[PDB]
């Protein structure tokens, strides 16, 4: 009837302190060792460290150690994850789980984890509200776009010359740097004949700012 | 002490049978025990086997294991594939000390034709520069299944300083989406003679070049 049940998401800032919990419930929390694990947005797991509450014996991958802290208060079931000073490169999904995958002609060893914490997203972020800039990108068939550069928060909208123009319009998702900001791009796919007698205009509007640019993009 | 690498993705049809490798850096792969871990977009991890070819308690038959002394490598074979298979897979393994994760292995339960990606390559706009930056954008699209690998290359040399790249997205017509981003300065930009976007999908790499010199 096992449980590892973590607290909630985690909406923090640069420099702040956080301390996260994992509470396990339906069996001994002192006869088994808590592991916690790290996986970053569209990244793998990576161990982070191991805890046996029954004496606070803790250790920590070598990736890890003196930039994190584990502890447990057995008294309450509850293994804690804690970072004194969080990094914008801190925010991800953080797992808890239990040690208790055993191998049967072993019966004192424990190998793998075999129950896991729900998770506890963490993000963090120092970017303040920010309008985007944008770039022309210029061109049987062309392609040309709008860079849309260095904006906070999401969304932002792109259109192509008032909304007159749909046909071949790909806004692509925005990427999430490693600054905090948002970029994307939009293009548009349009015949190559059009590129001497139409003009292309991107439309961008981003409310949170109030930015409004509209870019002419020029062969 | 050691690495585990698997492929970054792997696909094949409904009813058909696939396999997952993980190879082992440093020391043999036999001298400690692979675990299989299933995890689905959101859900939490979940073992598959463990004990190398071992099957937790109600993971059907369909899942098996395998160890490969010659290559140094463990294996997840999943038969009689089916659509809630599609998920990320990960090997895993101990040091005696540490353990060890593979880096995942996306797998995709095909449910149309394998698509190559078309790629799009935009060198800095010339009113760009003049605010002193630089950006390379390629942009990646109709991709199946979704799951690519994107390098960037000056001249001959990777590069992976000043490079941000999303996940893949779904887009309005079921394939998939995906971009990528190159930070320079001008000078940077003006001093090699050209820039690479590579997109690996399925094993073949899709290529384009810009140039300094138009």
């Amino acid at each position: 009837e096992v449980q590892l049940v973590q607290s909630g998401a985690e909406v923090k800032k640069p420099g702040e302190s956080l301390k996260i919990s994992c509470k396990g419930s339906g069996y001994s929390f002192t006869s088994y060792w808590i592991g916690w694990v790290r996986q970053m947005p569209g990244k793998g797991l990576e161990w982070m460290g191991i805890i046996y509450p029954g004496d606070s014996d803790t250790r920590y991958s070598p990736s890890f150690q003196g930039q994190v802290t584990i502890s447990a208060d057995k008294s309450i079931s509850t293994a804690y994850l804690q970072w004194s000073s969080l990094k914008a490169s801190d925010t991800a999904m953080y797992y808890c789980a239990r040690l208790g995958g055993r191998y049967y002609y072993d019966s004192s060893g424990y190998y793998y984890f075999d129950y896991w914490g729900q998770g506890t997203l963490v993000t963090v972020s120092s970017a303040s509200t920010k309008g985007p800039s944008v770039f022309p990108l210029a061109p049987g068939t062309a392609a040309l776009g709008c860079l849309v550069k260095d904006y906070f928060p999401e969304p932002v909208t792109v259109s192509w010359n008032s909304g007159a123009l749909t046909s071949g319009v790909h806004t692509f998702p925005a990427v999430l740097q490693s600054s905090g900001l948002y970029s994307l791009s939009s293009v548009v796919t349009v015949p190559s004949s059009s590129l001497g007698t139409q003009t292309y205009i991107c439309n961008v509007n981003h409310k949170p700012s109030n930015t409004k640019v509209d870019k002419r993009v020029e062969p | 002490n050691f690495m585990l690498t698997q492929p970054h993705s792997v696909s094949e049809s409904p009813g058909k049978t696939v396999t997952i490798s993980c190879t082992r850096s440093s020391g043999s792969i036999a001298s400690n025990y692979v675990q299989w871990y299933q995890q689905r977009p959101g859900s939490s991890p979940t073992t598959v086997i463990y004990e190398d070819n071992q099957r937790p308690s109600g993971v059907p038959d369909r899942f098996s294991g395998s160890i490969d002394s010659s290559s140094n490598s463990a294996s997840l074979t999943i038969s009689g594939l089916k659509t809630e298979d599609e998920a990320d897979y990960y090997c895993q393994s101990y040091d005696s000390s540490s353990w060890v994760f593979g880096g995942g292995t996306k797998l995709t339960v095909l449910g149309q034709p394998k698509a190559a990606p078309s790629v799009t390559l935009f060198p800095p706009s010339s009113e760009e520069l003049q605010a002193n930056k630089a950006t390379l954008v390629c942009l990646i699209s109709d991709f199946y299944p979704g799951a690519v690998t994107v390098a960037w290359k000056a001249d001959s040399s990777p590069v992976k300083a000043g490079v941000e790249t999303t996940t893949p997205s779904k887009q309005s017509n079921n394939k998939y989406a995906a971009s990528s981003y190159l930070s320079l300065t001008p000078e940077q930009w003006k001093s090699h003679r050209s820039y690479s976007c590579q997109v690996t999908h399925e094993g073949s790499t899709v290529e384009k070049t810009v140039a300094p010199t138009e």
